């Protein structure tokens, strides 16, 4: 269907505990494929998905270099940041960076991203037009004048519109078996009496890829959304995902309820109910 | 800005006593990234515990999957201990094979 | 590939 490639960078300062920590990962849709950790024996860009490892030595060395450089450029970033907010050098602070592209099935840009957060809140972000910036406060505006002088936005547009998209096409192609073979969810319904008079019905969905999924409960053909509890979609540990939906029902009326599952890897949406034994 | 981790304790495959499986503890929505997570068997720390690479969500919150190999029994108790700056004391969530 | 950003914040 539609796809995206994202990078996520975390830079954490650590007072009296040496240089800061840098951990960044790369994702094509919901599949991690690359990692970099500055505390590893000898820091380098690493493969975290099968498909990405046939790539030649240049790819790896090039990215290792870009990660190594970042360690220094964002060392000063955390320095400057702590300066803009008149913060003690004894505290620990966090700089996060995310950027990437969204391509429709057709493979053309839907929108590019380049955002930053300091200590947990939006700091500065490139807008959808890819030519303007949105600063969270007057400190970020300092950054905004620096990058506007450097014609930074003009540089990112070249990457997001060029490099990002092309490497996304390439990746979705190399591992098209892992990346565009949608895994249908294994579903079932469980029953759990809360009391004498009330029972919980749990609609399960396991082993599905990608993460996007819709689980809804109905009392007769009628939706029950804020009668339904949903858990956050969680990783199974093997690249597939899991999720469940529960509703508390009056005992004896269990069969008035049905569960409806929607997922990309399914021919047609499923409809389940509880099996009395 | 400090966010408290959400915690989910579950297994990779439907639990069948005796059969081999994977025990997962998924922590999400926390800030900062410093987090201390352990898997416990009958109140005691299991040592060979791996965890995925630190990633984050739209809202900049962190999430990690801590896992280990294990085998389900009817009487053995499994839990996840999580300590974070936003918790006065460590949070423990017992593994329920129905959630 | 990753994006090389020489600019600091």
């Amino acid at each position: 269907g539609s796809h995206s490639m994202r990078y996520f960078y975390t830079a954490v300062s650590r007072p009296g505990r040496g240089e800061p920590r840098f951990i960044s990962v790369g994702y094509v849709d919901d599949t991690q494929f690359v990692r970099f950790d500055s505390d590893a024996a000898s820091p380098r860009e690493e493969p975290r998905a099968p498909w990405i490892e046939q790539e030649g030595p240049e790819y790896w060395d090039r990215n290792t270099q870009i990660c190594k450089t970042n360690t220094q450029t964002d060392r000063e970033s955390l320095r400057n940041l702590r300066g803009y907010y008149n913060q003690s050098e004894a505290g620990s602070h966090t700089l996060q960076w995310m950027y990437g592209c969204d391509v429709g099935p057709d493979g053309r840009l839907l929108r590019g991203y380049n955002q930053f957060a300091y200590d947990g809140k939006d700091y500065i972000a490139l807008n959808e037009d890819l030519s303007s910036w949105t600063a969270a406060d007057t400190a970020a505006q300092i950054t905004q004048r620096k990058w506007e002088a450097a014609r930074e936005a003009e540089q990112l547009r070249a990457y997001l519109e060029g490099t990002c998209v092309e490497w996304l096409r390439r990746h979705l192609e190399n591992g098209k078996e892992t990346l565009q073979r949608a895994d249908p969810p294994k579903t079932h319904v469980t029953h759990h009496p809360i009391s004498d008079h009330e029972a919980t019905l749990r609609c399960w969905a396991l082993g599905f890829y990608p993460a996007e999924i819709t689980l809804t409960w109905q009392r007769d053909g009628e939706d029950q959304t804020q009668d339904t509890e949903l858990v956050e979609t969680r990783p199974a540990g093997d690249r597939t995902f899991q999720k469940w939906a529960a509703v508390v029902v009056p005992s004896g009326e269990e069969q008035r309820y049905t569960c409806h599952v929607q997922h990309e890897g399914l021919p047609k949406p499923l409809t389940l109910r509880w099996e009395p034994s | 800005i400090q966010r408290t981790p959400k915690i989910q304790v579950y297994s990779r495959h439907p639990a069948e006593n005796g059969k081999s499986n994977f025990l997962n503890c998924y922590v999400s929505g926390f800030h900062p990234s410093d987090i201390e997570v352990d898997l416990l068997k009958n109140g005691e720390r299991i040592e060979k515990v791996e965890h995925s690479d630190l990633s984050f969500s739209k809202d900049w919150s962190f999430y990690l999957l801590y896992y280990t190999e294990f085998t389900p029994t009817e009487k053995d108790e499994y839990a996840c201990r999580v300590n974070h700056v936003t918790l006065s004391q460590p949070k423990i969530v017992k593994w329920d094979r129905d959630m | 590939r990753r994006r090389w950003r020489r600019l600091t914040v």
